[PDB]
């Protein structure tokens, strides 16, 4: 017989198959076993809150009115035409915390499907999903989001359709590396939640939740450094010689415009969220510095309009400043990482 | 017995029934209790006056012609495919900017049917809605966002919306804003708006929104109050070397009316006048004064008694600032605060 | 009987109705009157030149193969399914750069037969139309923007599109417009253009839209007053307080400079000036002229020998002079730009 | 005589009909005679070199299996839905982005029917053509975009494109674009290019492009001359203070620099350079040395009638840098505007 | 004899060919050769990675089902229309955001069959592949940029991909990018890759692309170099005009800082250290240490009286040391970055 004719028999519109009756109707729930492999990842957006990931879907599952004829034989797995897909009953499924996505189709439709000799079949398809996972910025520059996917079941009671996560590695990717993220391949929890929505029954729910780790060397290098030397250029300020006006005012003025530049333009491209991260506090608090470096030099002066008293004030403001701002280094670090 | 003959006769090719005409026809008007579910929410911008939301909206109503007494259980689950050959009551959004369903490894949608007749049908939607800003006083404003349903293929003499008794509108558990927070109270009205061609149904839910001030704070007040407190501190030190206070007082102002130039760029266009404007136009005049002040301070000094009288007007002016800046603050927050707006 | 029956012998497959066949095939042209419900109008962005509108398009016309007997009642709405299987007239508009359908949980298509064969048939749409702009006067221009309906499949032998009697369009009321108002007269006319390929009809309706003043008088105007009031009290110090003097020239110059980069950003490039370039312009040379003017005083009071008083009365007249100038600039533009253009 | 009849004998079921087969088959290859009509054009996006059109693109063909007489009139139109169901001659458009059909209340589409067999093919499409730009004189450039109508299913053995006879293009009447200037004259050429898998027919028009000067011009041209002017009268000063002068020639710079990081930042990337590009590098270097000037002057203001030797350097850089300038700008704008 | 009835009798309702079941049925697998004609090329974008083509796909199979001899002409250039009717080896790019297809005025396909049954099937494509781009070196990076074909729904033991022998990636004559250049070679190589379901079969071509480097040198190192230089001319002036000496170091250090701020705004976040952060970085660091060497001298005059000399031979000293410095620096990053480190 031709692969036509077994085709046929097992699912074709002529013979007594429906694909409008689940699995084992009026009888125990079927369940699916759902395997997910990351083809890409990466494009995660800040000011959005979502991120990208290219994900082969995999799911497969027990139908008893898809058991192979024992008259094809030679063949653990039969490979079936893509276009029939459509045919077959399937388990529906959607992505609770997703924004869009966009089904690929190049050259064919992007689906895969095997069928088993006792009756499994498992179905592979290829998809683009936005997951948006929101995140929180207490600590801007060196934190660990938590972004999550969460497949479910929708068109089903949990007394139809049930997930289980495959028992051995449910999770691949093929080392995957963010532009500014280091993704734990190892650190990847995983748990089911069976959302219950009011008059509606339970709907089964299994979850992945990716442990994102945030890298801060292009923080380190793009805007702390600026801003050390900034203050190391207050404290040359003040190391300049007193009583002479012209050259320390500017110097000090100058200062601080160009730190609240920075904190401008480094906030601006952030998210607008409420509560106050550690950028932005370090920000505030070298702006302070350099508030404090101008108040300083005022008193001088005005001290000055009793020079050994201005000039051992200023000498005693010079040597107390790179302390105050080491200490206040030391317990920032220590306290945000 | 066997389900696809039963699904055949339900409403299938042999059963007779007619997707194209309404239940019960040429009678009375067949009612949808609909609810909505949010699931989502967030991406509410000014700019372009519109927000975005994922809601699970499920509708019911009663269907004759519909009931099954062959299977003895009631809540008969059936699959979203099938769902194109029975009727469905047309709905749509009146404030829609643009929306679409979602149709991810299936069509997002279910279907039950009930013995007596009711059927349930939820369909995933994701909208672009829009409702007008009020930005009278903006970085402390509550603002109310509408979302609209009516119908547009049936009178009022034919479909009916109504809400649903108990829990009409409900929210996920732990839904979490970007920037706004969402009250939990939620009104709902019956727009039931009338054209030139008849008078169409419709059913309207008002969502009331308020908006979080702090990152506003942090972000656009206390870089304004250190800036002109900056300024102060230029006033501070005395007139002998005006050259460099002078030039501090030019990059000042220049700065200040950078932070107001983006201050006002950020946000879209309106005729009337926002709360930031004003506050950022009273400290920007401030500044001006001080500059205006030390000018004036430099005229007299420059050529008696007259530099008695400089001091004494550089101190004069020392201490009126301090009132005035407190004063204007305090009124300005309180009245922004509580007389304005509740 | 059954209402089955009776919607299959009007026009479903037993009907022998062709809705491929245009109704009073080889006679007279059809006759379609059409009227438009606005719903929403808004995002007019100068940048890309166009406008979106949300609007409710209605047509009717006259099919004697739908005439029935069956159902006494005329009024009688159809399932929008049915809309696939009836004649529509064609109906595109000339100028949108993108227009879509809607659907949502289902199409947003209404359908009508009445008794005697009058059909209604009323379709939602979204319009990104496209309307060139004039700025000869950019801050207090009045705009004319153009919706065009007009056939594309039919010749005017076939088609004729017109107007409704009364209430031709419609607006929505309470509908508000970000910035600007829209005038309760309108437009009609008929372009009725001519193509090489014969002569199509064509259905022109036009909004009569004006800018408020109120944001752009505010973020512009104002400030430059108080940089020209400032520039006039910096010119009341005499020219001892040389420093004072030339720094508030410089943030004078600064101040304008910077709005004037504000402003020319903020705008499309267009090659002619418009109202706002030019009055920005003349403050920007006003206070050129300040600076010049405190640089000869200066230069004079430099190399007492009778200078300083022909210094100070030259400072004097030329500090009332200003304010003379400046007023009759004002008063010269806002008048020619209120009333005049 | 009935229309539903005529139409099943011509295109339906009945009239066995294949659209699915050219005309001619195993014979001499059609030949298409096509003509578009432009609508809306605009959206010229140097960022990305690609401009928008929207056209009425139009083809005939002689299909020797749809004449008929039973019809006395000639030009008998048909309804655009037939369309499917009829030989539509393959085209692409060889250079394109990006481009999508039009619908709007039905399908813009125009079909109509000649009894000798001539058919003709109207439809409405919107097109982001591509086409690569010189930047060689930015301001003053005339660029010319192009359009390839092509084939892609056929050799040129069966289907063969060419032009009208007569009014190939025409614009609607009223046609304007943003900032550029469209000239009557357009090139028809053929294009016919080679490919691996055939001979592959290709038609190919030419759009000549200017670019209007007044927006540039009033928006920095005069800005930077009058600055420059501000500097020649700052020249006739005697070094009345020091950081005030260092001030007013430091604010000619901001300005200067403002005005070349604008409109370089304006512009797509081109490695060679260009006219702004010079223009601008000119100006800097001007107002440097005036600077430089100012510092010469405060130099040789200190310690011989040093005085004498500073007054004459000072009125020697006023009397040159402004002929320098006159000659510099007469130079650059004669080159750029006539012979470039 | 009539071509539609022959057309009918190859492929149509009463060939009974099916299009589902893949050629040579449970024998050897089907091997495809496959060709690409690229047509144009850029919108390279580094902030999001990723490259736009647009491509003319061809594929070629053999199918013993598709063989006719009632045609004496040997290619059968068929019309488009007939693709759904036949079978078509399922084709995905591996690395892609966004592919679509091409449809104007019909679909942009063709169907050509000669008598062996040979089929070359081909068709126009829009892909945004992307890359992943390192930037070591920003503005002197060699970019290698891939695309993988593979098929999706076939094992390997079913459908193989190769590339053709001769001439298997083709450009179009006068192809240029805005800021890259193709070099002639092209490399191709095997990836099949291996999944949880099978051994799928894989191709992969590798594009090399040289920056051309006109644009970051004038746009931003001859500032630079402009910028160093005039602190030097700043720094020559003698301690008497101090005021001027810090306000010209002031205005140094913010227009430089400013031009290193922008300087990063149009590439991605990247955590390395790249070239152009480097010389930015390190430039900023010598008019620092220029300010603080004038802030030392003036702290040395700050109390003839054996203090002015030393510190005019301090400044002397460095106004000898500065340049050369910069110099030998200037020199040996050039050469390290052109030859030791990469590209030449
Ligand atoms: C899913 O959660 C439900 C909660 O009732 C539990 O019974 C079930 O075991 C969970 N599934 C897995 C695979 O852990
Ligand atoms: C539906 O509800 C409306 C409104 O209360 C009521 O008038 C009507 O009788 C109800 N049922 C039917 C079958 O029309
Ligand atoms: C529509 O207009 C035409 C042309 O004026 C007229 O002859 C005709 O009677 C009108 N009505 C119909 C139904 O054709
Ligand atoms: C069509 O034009 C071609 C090219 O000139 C010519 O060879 C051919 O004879 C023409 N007519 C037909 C019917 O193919
Ligand atoms: C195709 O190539 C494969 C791999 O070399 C070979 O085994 C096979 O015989 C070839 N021909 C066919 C018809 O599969």
């Amino acid at each position: 017989v031709p692969a036509n004719s077994t085709s046929n028999i097992l699912n074709r519109l002529l013979v007594s198959y429906d694909p409008r009756i689940r699995p084992n109707f009026k009888g125990i729930p079927v369940d699916v076993v759902v395997n997910i492999f990351i083809n890409s990842f990466g494009s995660i957006q800040e000011t959005t809150m979502d991120y990208r990931v290219n994900i082969f879907l995999r799911q497969k599952w027990n139908d008893p009115r898809l058991k192979l004829p024992s008259d094809f034989r030679g063949s653990d797995a039969l490979t079936v035409d893509p276009t029939m897909y459509k045919c077959l009953w399937k388990p529906d499924l959607f992505f609770a915390n997703e924004k869009s996505a966009n089904f690929h189709d190049v050259t064919q439709e992007n689906i895969l499907l095997f069928i088993f000799r006792d009756g499994d079949v498992l179905v592979s398809m290829r998809l683009s999903i936005t997951l948006s996972c929101p995140l929180d910025l207490t600590l801007f520059p060196m934190d660990t989001q938590r972004c999550k996917m969460q497949l479910e079941s929708f068109g089903y009671t949990t007394d139809d359709l049930r997930f289980i996560w495959q028992s051995g590695d449910p999770v691949q990717l093929e080392k995957i590396a963010l532009p500014q993220f280091d993704i734990k391949k190892e650190d990847i929890e995983y748990g089911n939640c069976t959302k219950y929505y009011k008059g509606t029954g339970y709907y089964t729910c299994v979850e992945v939740i990716f442990t994102l780790r945030r890298q801060v060397g292009f923080y380190m290098m793009g805007v702390y450094a600026p801003t050390l030397l900034i203050v190391v250029l207050s404290w040359l300020s003040f190391w300049i010689n007193p009583d002479a006006s012209a050259a320390r005012v500017p110097l000090g003025i100058f200062s601080v415009l160009s730190l609240a530049s920075e904190c401008t333009t480094l906030a601006a491209e952030l998210p607008k969220v409420s509560y106050v991260k550690a950028l932005d506090v370090w920000l505030i608090a070298c702006l302070l510095f350099g508030f404090a470096s101008l108040v300083e030099y005022a008193v001088v002066q005005v001290m000055l309009n009793i020079p050994t008293a201005a000039k051992r004030i200023d000498l005693y403001a010079r040597a107390l400043f790179p302390f105050c701002f080491l200490f206040f280094n030391v317990i920032y670090w220590s306290i945000y990482l | 017995m066997s389900p696809s003959d039963f699904l055949d006769k339900l409403m299938g090719r042999t059963s007779g029934y007619d997707a194209r005409i309404r239940p019960n026809f040429k009678g009375p008007p067949v009612n949808v209790t609909c609810n909505i579910f949010i699931n989502s929410f967030g991406s509410i911008a000014e700019t372009t006056m519109d927000y975005r939301v994922n809601i699970f909206l499920r509708q019911k109503w009663n269907d004759p012609r519909l009931a099954y007494s062959e299977y003895p259980d009631d809540s008969l689950d059936l699959d979203p495919s099938m769902l194109d050959s029975i009727w469905k009551p047309d709905l749509f959004f009146a404030n829609e900017k643009g929306a679409n369903f979602h149709e991810v490894t299936t069509d997002n949608k279910l279907l039950r049917i009930f013995k007596n007749g009711n059927v349930l049908y939820s369909i995933r939607l994701t909208l672009t809605l829009s409702c007008p800003m009020d930005l009278k006083n903006f970085p402390m404003d509550v603002q109310t966002c509408i979302m609209q349903l009516e119908s547009f293929g049936y009178t009022m003499n034919d479909l009916i919306f109504e809400w649903q008794d108990e829990a009409p509108v409900q929210v996920a558990e732990g839904l979490t804003l970007p920037q706004f927070l969402l009250k939990e109270e939620k009104d709902l009205r019956y727009c039931t708006k009338h054209y030139n061609t008849g008078k169409f149904t419709c059913i309207e839910v008002r969502f009331h929104l308020e908006r979080q001030m702090g990152y506003y704070l942090i972000q656009m007040y206390i870089p304004s109050l250190l800036i002109v407190i900056l300024s102060w501190v230029s006033f501070w030190i005395n007139m002998d070397a005006a050259p460099a206070r002078v030039a501090l007082g030019i990059t000042t102002v220049l700065t200040m009316t950078t932070q107001s130039s983006g201050s006002r760029a950020s946000l879209p266009k309106v005729s009337y006048v926002k709360a930031i404007d004003i506050w950022m136009a009273v400290c920007l005049l401030f500044v001006f004064s001080a500059l205006l002040e030390y000018a004036a301070v430099n005229f007299v000094s420059r050529q008696k008694v007259f530099i008695d009288r400089a001091k004494k007007i550089d101190t004069i002016s020392r201490a009126c600032f301090p009132l005035a800046f407190l004063i204007f603050n305090i009124f300005y927050w309180v009245i922004y605060k509580i007389l304005r707006h509740e």
